[PDB]
């Protein structure tokens, strides 16, 4: 120990023991799983229901960085929620700087590249989420990608952050992601959390699902009521 | 993120009242690869030891004797990066002097201001004192001029000098001869001589690098020529 | 020999040895990569190992080796978000460069600027090293084909051929020995050395898809990252 | 313990120790209790006296016409952030001439406390706050953490002996939609009678209820004004 | 970070500063300073340190400098520092005589680098000056004048002090041997000589490892002349004769 | 800049660098003040002279302003910045609000300024303790006391600096309604508290009286070995 | 308009200033003092705008009184001068410019009676005689014709007089009363005020 | 042991604020009472010695006519807190042309309590929490009013309270002591006798000062020579 007080230190084995502690907590958060489907991205998040008096909505990990972007946070809602405003931010420079919406892989670029920053200096801690953006176009074609608190940004055909990332990413590989089409891709990504929620270890939880892609004309948008409820009926009816 | 960092001197008096950090970077140049300066009576050689570790790497591409002005160049013992800093920062002084004089910069003036620039580091909060020596030469109103510029900011003006690993046994070994009496600078060969005393496997035009600093300024010797001294050097 | 916080933070130590810039180039080797670059007559070779440890990766987007300009191209080995700011640095002081001085950057001054940046992160304590070793390619007129590497330290040196990762000493030995009676290799030579001395030190034999090779030429000074099948046809060569 | 010092420190179990430090503050406060109905929004709060001479400190303050903020924390802290959420409100009425929504305040609190708790030297902001508001959306109740996490609840309690609080609001919260005013406050101080040690009661004195609704401005209640929502209460049952 | 911080200013538990006694031990290590006034004319001679036979010795004496047409200083101590104090020195004379056209009188040049010098002491978190500098000067308030200035920032006006590696001896010596209210420059060049004899280890006090600078007006015109090397070693021959009479008188 | 507390709380509740300051205050060369009728009077004592050394450069004892002047026991550099800060907000006092500076409100810009060292970051408090003596337009002599925490109390008579108490206690009992009076009794009485000094050596000891209608007075050598001779010749009376 | 009148002799400095303040047509205090003692030995008159002159005086005599204060030892009234001039120089260029005429008179033990003619611009020059004002214009050719190097107090306080005689027989100001000092070994000594009631 | 100026305890509060608070029980006791008749605010003066003048302490100080505060712990830190309020209550008076309510005055000098920070923030109030315990008094619009505001910057309003060492011993009398309509003179004397028992010293009128707002008339300037005859009454 001694060598881990610090960001701007590194270990004599040769790494920063701030970021993994930092990443640490990404683990310590409930499960999150986007997947890249045909013609668009779909994202679930597990969120666990702490107080049944929270009314809904509370604490949504599902975020609508841009018109046309969304993320879905796992780590410190609060650090997170800081992590969307740059994101939303860094978007709406882009369009008034240049005059078209961001392209999803300068966006990841540019929010990892202020996550790498706090990594570096003592003054600022590094960050304690592992969001991942998602967006369609007509003209790039649908994208996924997952920024740690490391700043690494790589582009994911599926992915999964938190504590059951190991079992979602296993049942996700089974899924064919690249012909599944959206609609069909939505039922799945139900299943996934529905198995990896552990039932017990957490209590309840609530699946937050969003869509971006034709059907949502290059939207992120929340999933409709319709689409999902019947996602939710398939995954508990698999799932037994 | 977090703007201009630490204002607290990370070099503090010991009880005995010697600054400790000053002494670690003292260590640097000491440990640095040796460097020898000899001033003759038409002009300064300053040579130094550059034995890259493999053939891969290409001796043309970094040259450890720099010219900082038409009449000025620097050698340097210990950590090559802080070196390149100081040079570019004296390169920079002469102009300002040059802009606001219309005239070179004297050479006793660039030690100054660069001696000035190391001290800063010394007393200034964050920063490392500097870990590099430099054997500063020049040709100002005909004289030929040698000076030594420490870590801490303190020079000496050195008629022969050397620095880096074997140091004491160059001193000494200048100290037999130095005779300062020769007028051309045979001193060329002294120099090769000295480095040669403590250099390793071979001396040859890629392992030495040698500038002079003449009447005419302050020129490297060409590895040719560098070649031409190596070969006959006694 | 230990004095005060002489390990724990960028300040000098007794014997006047920077402990923490040693432990940022054990951080270069910490990434599991190993890349490997050659200087031919007409030509100068860049070769990378890429590692997909997960199908669900797209392999477009990890990639080590990046444009900084048309006719700049660079080998990151080391952290990957850290190497990525270290591409943006340097993209930009190329671009500054040619606004204010009217031409585009000799490599070797790009080499210079971005380590003249990491030297400055040793001299001020409140920045980390950086644990990220940079191998730029490029032509210069009257210069033929030039190979740099920055260290984390702020060395920089020209080289004829080099290596930096994981498996670097037995590296630069087996080019040593071909670097000895090369006689000048020609673009395809060039290649061939290159791609045989990963393929021995790794002792892998890896197939087109494992490695990244891009190359610049005298005849085509503009960069250019080599497709899988080009890759494979070099890669068949050498295997006859 | 090294790791403790410090938000800009990580533990190697990656918990920031300072922001739970600073969750205790909350929990060394007066219980206070939120809840809402379709059309209004009380938050009753347990006033505590230093003296038996001196003046129970009031922890219900008007922020807007719209919303009131109670308070169960270092009360320095919840002054900062009540005078920023003043200013929000009066912003958002001077330029866009409309009530600032009640969920966007409560976001911009968040990112204000989030600052703090990442940067070297700032401390995290020590006081918990439980928003009631109405909008175009409705009546609203919002708790924030040290922490700077938001959460939007129907009911809430924090401070000390709050459970018990939240066992109740949680019982009854089926009932608070469809009941009157006077029936929210009457489940809300019932909630705080909870909290009480079970040999001190309610008392005009003691008791702060503010309310806030479709046609009722923000009134923070107190004294005598208490003490008809405190009539007609059944006794306690001990 | 305040882990990696030196109070530097902060006071001790005893009360006094530790920075500030640690940079007067410096002083302490650094070669001897001496300065002795007489009517005529006020003295300061040093003596030389690491006087290695390359050394080229163009530096018209490393040890004193012309801080004004009527003032100089010798300093003992960090020479960074001295450098960085010398120069300062010099600036806020010039800038006095711009503001009032008239040499700066000489405590206030004392107590203007001093105030500088106790601001480091004060505050910044930043390193002390460790130097300590002995001023020689005249002025037409009060004459021929001469100073100390500690590392603190406290100055004093002796008309003999030194402040190098034997001070303790030499101090006692020039007490002794001080006549008050007698002047001859030439008196106070031998009792200075003496002294160094006394504080330089090395005996036959060598000319090179020596260096004296007189302080005199002439024709109203104020000269800080420096000795040359012939006119120290005849006043080292002179002091050898004191004694040789000493020995004669034996 | 530096911006850290360099004095914070202790568990005991006590600024400690405020006590470790006063302590340079006890180490500092002991300062006597009384205030007369009509002549305010303050001494000063080890001054250790070295024959050597020049004692008018080593004074203690200055005028901020022609009304007011000071004694200082402490830290010797920390008090020439605070009498030159004094010395310019005197003369900055008649530039706004023309009039002369009455005594009461230099001590309290004193008091202030070493009061803000301990409520500032990165600086460490002043180690100076003053007497500060001066006729108001009133005529009457005011002495005042400031504190290196920085704190001001009015005192009829008081001292500072090493063996404060002794001498404190020696004033207390020793002083005498009437202020003694006959201006030659005052210089007296502060001639007796240089008796109670611990070296005692007579010429050693230095004092200034201002007459409190004109301008401050250092007593010449030879003027002070009279004033010591009538304190002689009082311990002949005595015998 | 306000005047200012300086007669330097062998050992002393003779000042005179108007001692007229005026606003639009009405005069409005006739014992305004345009002489401000600086020092014990130095005395600076100045003449300028409504608030410029007692600013700019002010500042500079509360510095020079402060230098003694600090130093011991009162300012020379050449420094003074300087010290004078550099502060109105300064402002020259500047966002407040100060619009002043001064004339400084001293004495000094060892260069003696000095007196100094200072312009708006900052121009400093040492003159024997000199004046300010528009009154200037026509006294200045009386004190050339009748000064002399060496010139006894009391032919001074004539020669004043016979100047300030000349303002009321060939003047449009009112001018009625002048201040009259004198600056010698001792300090400055105020002489009798110099009226025209009719006498 | 460097902690931070700004550090949480465990499970609790700021250690330094907590601190603070201990640094008024080592300062001089003061009580205050309102009545309907008025505010009565009483100190102990704990002059150390006879040299001392007796007037130069002051532990109450006008704040505005209606304001009078009571000082406690460190003295010099009150002067910053009791400037911001005097100011406060005139610049009040420009902008509205009315009185500061004595509650308006508290929440002032109380916002300025907590405003310490290492890093950034304002070096005007810095470095620690202020050290001390004001309790204001005054008559405003709705009547006579008391308030007592520490060190944490919790402002609260008290009929009657006590303040600085021995406040514990003087709180548990004054709860007994007060009374539902005690006239000012009443309180005027029950303080004074609560006041004689917590002092060491005897209750002599250059030991107390004691000075009261009423509604009728401005804070009274300490009851000079009148004190002797509230002492004679007792």
């Amino acid at each position: 120990t001694g060598y881990d007080l610090s960001a701007s230190t590194f270990s004599p084995d040769g790494r920063v023991f701030q970021v993994e502690y930092a990443m640490k907590a990404v683990e310590n958060s409930s499960t999150a799983i986007g997947i890249r489907c045909k013609d668009g991205v779909v994202f679930g998040v597990e969120k666990l229901v702490l107080s049944k008096l929270y009314e809904e909505g509370s604490n949504k990990r599902l975020f609508n960085v841009d018109r046309h972007v969304g993320m879905a946070v796992a780590g410190l809602l609060a650090d997170a929620r800081s992590l969307a405003d740059i994101a939303r931010e860094e978007a709406s420079n882009f369009r008034s700087n240049f005059g078209y919406n961001i392209p999803l892989k300068h966006l990841a670029d540019r929010v990892a590249m202020y996550v790498h920053a706090y990594t570096l200096y003592s003054a600022v801690r590094p960050f304690g989420c592992s969001f991942m953006l998602g967006s369609y176009s007509v003209n790039d074609g649908a994208q996924l990608y997952m920024i740690d608190p490391s700043g690494v940004s790589y582009g994911y055909w599926g992915c999964a952050i938190g504590k059951a990332r190991q079992a979602a990413k296993t049942e996700i590989e089974k899924l064919q992601m690249k012909e599944m089409t959206c609609r069909d891709i939505v039922k799945e990504v139900a299943k996934i959390i529905y198995i990896v929620h552990d039932e017990v270890k957490d209590k309840a939880f609530e699946l937050e699902l969003s869509w971006v892609g034709e059907l949502t004309n290059g939207r992120h948008e929340i999933v409709p009521k319709d689409i999902r409820e019947e996602a939710e009926k398939y995954a508990k009816e698999s799932l037994k | 993120m977090a703007e201009r960092g630490y204002s607290f001197s990370l070099t503090t008096f010991s009880p005995s009242g010697k600054l400790v950090q000053i002494e670690y970077a003292l260590a640097a140049v000491a440990g640095g690869a040796p460097s020898v300066g000899i001033k003759a009576a038409n002009g300064v050689v300053l040579a130094t030891e550059k034995k890259q570790k493999s053939i891969l790497y290409d001796e043309r591409s970094v040259h450890k004797v720099e010219p900082i002005t038409k009449h000025i160049g620097l050698v340097y013992s210990g950590m090559g990066p802080d070196y390149r800093v100081l040079v570019h920062r004296a390169r920079k002084l002469a102009q300002q002097y040059y802009l606001v004089y219309q005239e070179p910069i004297p050479t006793a003036q660039l030690v100054q201001r660069v001696a000035s620039v190391m001290q800063e580091y010394t007393q200034s909060g964050g920063v490392r004192p500097f870990g590099v020596s430099l054997l500063i030469c020049g040709w100002n109103e005909g004289r030929p001029y040698l000076f030594q510029s420490d870590p801490s900011g303190a020079y000496f003006a050195w008629k022969a000098t050397a620095m880096g690993k074997n140091y004491v046994n160059g001193k000494t070994f200048l100290e037999k001869r130095y005779n300062e009496d020769l007028e051309l600078e045979d001193a060329i060969h002294t120099a090769i001589l000295t480095l040669k005393e403590s250099f390793e496997g071979q001396m040859t035009e890629d392992n030495i690098e040698v500038g002079i600093c003449n009447e005419a300024g302050f020129r490297r010797l060409t590895p040719t020529e560098v070649k031409d001294y190596l070969a006959a050097i006694a | 020999s230990s004095a005060g916080f002489d390990r724990h933070i960028t300040i000098f130590s007794p014997e006047g040895r920077l402990y923490q810039v040693e432990y940022a180039f054990k951080a270069i080797n910490q990434g599991g990569l190993t890349s490997v670059a050659v200087r031919g007559k007409d030509c100068a070779v860049i070769v990378t190992q890429k590692k997909v440890p997960d199908k669900l990766l797209d392999s477009s987007t990890v990639t080590h080796l990046f444009k900084i300009t048309e006719n700049i191209g660079c080998v990151m080995t080391g952290m990957t978000a850290d190497s990525r700011s270290q591409v943006q640095r340097a993209r930009y002081e190329a671009a500054n460069w040619k606004y204010k001085y009217g031409y585009e950057i000799p490599v070797d001054m790009l080499c210079k600027r971005i380590a003249d940046i990491s030297q400055v992160y040793t001299q001020n304590a409140e920045m980390r090293p950086l644990g990220c070793c940079m191998i730029l390619i490029g032509i210069d007129e009257e210069q033929g084909p030039q190979v740099y590497k920055c260290d984390p330290a702020g060395y920089y040196c020209g080289f004829k051929a080099t290596a930096a990762g994981v498996k670097q000493t037995e590296s630069t030995s087996f080019l040593e020995k071909k670097v000895k009676k090369k006689f000048d290799w020609t673009f395809e030579q060039t290649v061939e050395t290159a791609i045989t001395c990963l393929s021995t030190v790794l002792s892998i034999d890896f197939k087109p898809s494992e490695i990244e090779v891009g190359v610049v030429t005298v005849e085509n000074p503009k960069f250019r990252i080599l497709t899988e099948a080009e890759i494979d046809a070099h890669l068949v060569a050498l295997a006859e | 313990n090294q790791y403790d010092n410090d938000v800009t420190v990580w533990s190697p179990q990656g918990r920031i120790h300072q922001i739970e430090y600073a969750m205790e503050a909350v929990k060394q406060g007066s219980a206070t209790v939120g809840l809402k109905s379709k059309t209004h929004a009380v938050l009753v709060a347990l006033k505590r006296a230093q003296s038996e001479l001196a003046a129970h400190q009031k922890k219900i303050l008007h922020v807007d016409n719209h919303i009131g903020i109670s308070i169960a924390g270092l009360t320095a802290d919840a002054r900062l952030l009540c005078n920023f959420m003043r200013q929000e409100c009066l912003d958002s009425r001077f330029v866009f001439d409309r009530p600032l929504p009640v969920s966007r305040l409560v976001s911009l609190i968040g990112s204000k406390t989030q600052i703090p708790t990442q940067r070297y030297g700032r401390r995290p902001y020590g006081v918990g706050l439980l928003i009631a508001g109405y909008d175009d959306m409705g009546p609203h109740i919002f708790q924030t953490c040290p922490s700077a996490n938001y959460f939007d609840c129907r009911a809430m309690s924090i401070g000390a002996r709050s459970q018990s609080a939240r066992t109740y609001l949680e019982r009854h919260m089926s009932e608070f939609m469809e009941c009157n005013l006077n029936e929210l406050v009457k489940h809300g101080l019932r909630a705080l009678r909870e909290t009480l040690p079970a040999e001190q009661d309610l008392t005009t004195k003691n008791v702060s209820i503010g309310i806030v609704g479709k046609d009722l401005e923000f009134t923070i209640y107190d004294d005598d004004d208490v003490s008809p929502f405190l009539e007609g209460l059944e006794e306690r049952p001990q | 970070s305040r882990r990696y911080d030196s109070r530097t200013t902060i006071f001790s538990p005893e009360g006094r500063l530790y920075q500030v006694e640690y940079a007067m031990e410096a002083i302490g290590h650094a070669g001897t300073c001496l300065g002795i006034l007489a009517n005529d004319g006020v003295l300061l001679a040093a003596e030389r340190r690491n006087i290695h036979k390359l050394l080229d010795e163009v530096f018209f004496s490393e040890k004193i400098y012309k801080l004004n047409e009527d003032m100089a200083c010798s300093v003992a101590g960090i020479t960074s520092d001295a450098n960085v104090l010398t120069n300062e020195l010099r600036l806020i004379a010039q800038r006095y005589l711009l503001q009032y056209q008239e040499p700066i009188p000489c405590e206030q040049l004392v107590t203007a680098l001093c105030d500088i010098k106790q601001a480091y002491t004060q505050f910044g978190g930043k390193r002390p000056f460790g130097v300590s500098l002995l001023y020689i000067g005249w002025d037409k308030h009060y004459g021929f004048q001469l100073y100390q200035s500690d590392p603190s920032g406290n100055y004093g006006g002796w008309k003999a002090t030194c402040i190098g590696n034997n001070s303790a001896a030499a101090v006692s010596m020039l007490k002794q041997d001080y006549k008050e209210g007698e002047m001859t420059l030439k008196s106070a060049l031998a009792l200075a000589i003496k002294v160094l004899n006394k504080t330089m280890d090395v005996s036959k006090l060598s000319a090179e490892k020596v260096e004296i600078a007189t302080l005199t007006r002439e024709n109203g015109k104020t000269v800080i002349r420096v000795l040359k090397q012939k006119e120290v070693e005849q006043l080292i021959k002179k002091h050898e004769e004191e004694e040789a009479k000493a020995e004669r008188e034996k | 800049s530096y911006d850290r507390a360099i004095t914070v709380f202790s568990p005991d509740g006590h600024l400690f660098q405020v006590e470790y300051a006063q302590e340079a205050v006890k180490k500092g060369s002991t300062a006597v003040g009384v205030r007369g009728r009509d002549i305010v009077v303050l001494g000063v004592e080890k001054k250790s002279v070295a024959k050597l050394q020049d004692e008018r450069t080593v004074r203690k004892i200055c005028a901020l302003d022609d009304n007011v002047c000071m004694a200082f026991a402490g830290l010797t550099a920390d008090a020439r910045i605070v009498i030159n800060r004094a010395r310019v907000e005197c003369q900055s006092h008649r530039l706004t609000v023309e009039d002369p500076v009455t005594v009461e409100y230099i001590t309290r810009y004193i008091a202030s300024l070493k009061q803000r060292y301990t409520q500032s970051n990165g600086r460490r408090p002043f180690g100076i303790s003053a007497l500060i003596v001066g006729f108001d337009f009133d005529g009457t002599p005011r002495l005042y006391q400031t504190d290196p925490s920085g704190t001001y109390h009015a005192w009829k008579a008081n001292a500072i600096g090493r063996g404060a108490k002794s001498v404190r206690e020696f004033l207390e009992k020793n002083y005498t309604d009437e202020a003694i009076e006959t201006d030659d009794l005052t210089i007296k009485l502060v001639i007796k508290a240089l008796l109670e000094v611990v070296q005692s050596g007579g010429k050693n000891i230095e004092l200034a009286v201002m007459r409190r209608d004109q301008s401050l007075k250092i007593l010449n050598p030879e003027e002070i070995e009279k004033y010591v001779a009538e304190i002689e010749k009082e311990k002949e009376e005595n015998e | 308009m306000e005047y200012l009148i300086g007669i330097q002799g062998p050992d002393y400095v003779l000042v005179a200033s108007d001692r007229v303040a005026a606003s639009n047509i009405v005069q409005m205090k006739d014992d305004h003092d345009k002489m401000f003692k600086m020092s014990e030995k130095i005395l600076l008159l100045c003449v300028g705008e409504a608030g410029d002159t007692v600013q700019f005086a002010e500042y500079i005599q509360k510095n020079v009184q402060l230098y003694k204060m600090r130093n011991g030892y009162e300012l020379s009234p050449t420094a003074a001068a300087n010290f004078t001039r550099r502060n109105l120089a300064d402002c020259l260029r500047s966002r407040t410019p100060y619009h002043v005429n001064l004339l400084l008179a001293g004495y000094d033990e060892h260069e003696g009676p000095a007196l100094y003619y200072m312009d708006y611009l900052a121009a400093l020059a040492k003159a024997p005689f000199a004046a300010h004002g528009y009154g200037a214009f026509l006294t200045l050719s009386i004190l050339d014709r009748y000064y002399t190097p060496t010139i006894s107090r009391e032919r001074a306080v004539e020669l004043l007089r016979k100047c300030l005689e000349e303002l009321q027989k060939r003047f449009i100001l009112n001018l009625p009363t002048f201040s009259v000092r004198i600056i010698d070994k001792n300090g400055i000594h105020d002489l009798d005020n110099i009226s025209f009631p009719k006498q | 042991y460097d902690r931070g100026v700004n550090t949480f305890s465990p499970e609790g509060r700021l250690f330094q604020v907590e601190y603070a608070i201990e640094a008024i029980k080592l300062g001089s006791t003061a009580i205050g009472i309102q009545t309907s008749e008025g505010v009565c605010l009483a100190v102990e003066k704990r002059i150390t010695s006879p040299l001392m003048e007796p007037s130069s302490i002051e532990k109450i100080v006008e704040i505005d006519a209606h304001i009078g505060c009571a000082m406690s712990g460190l003295i010099a830190d009150a002067k910053t807190l009791i400037d911001k309020a005097r100011v406060e209550t005139q610049n009040h008076w420009f902008t509205y042309n009315e009185t500061m309510t004595v509650e308006s005055v508290t929440q002032a000098v109380s916002n300025l309590a907590l405003q310490f920070g290492e890093e950034d923030a304002d070096p005007g109030a810095m470095s620690r929490p202020f050290g001390v315990a004001l309790l204001f008094g005054g008559v405003d619009e709705k009547g006579p009013q008391l308030f007592h505001m520490d060190p944490s910057g919790t402002f609260v309003q008290c009929d009657a309270r006590a303040i600085g060492s021995a406040s514990e011993g003087a709180q548990s009398s004054l709860q007994e002591v007060y009374h539902k309509s005690m006239t000012l003179k009443e309180a005027i004397k029950s303080s004074l006798i609560i006041l004689k028992q917590v002092m060491e010293e005897k209750l002599n009128a250059t030991n107390i000062e004691l000075a009261t707002v009423q509604p009728g008339q401005n804070f009274h300037m300490f009851t000079k020579e009148e004190l002797e005859e509230v002492i004679k009454d007792i």
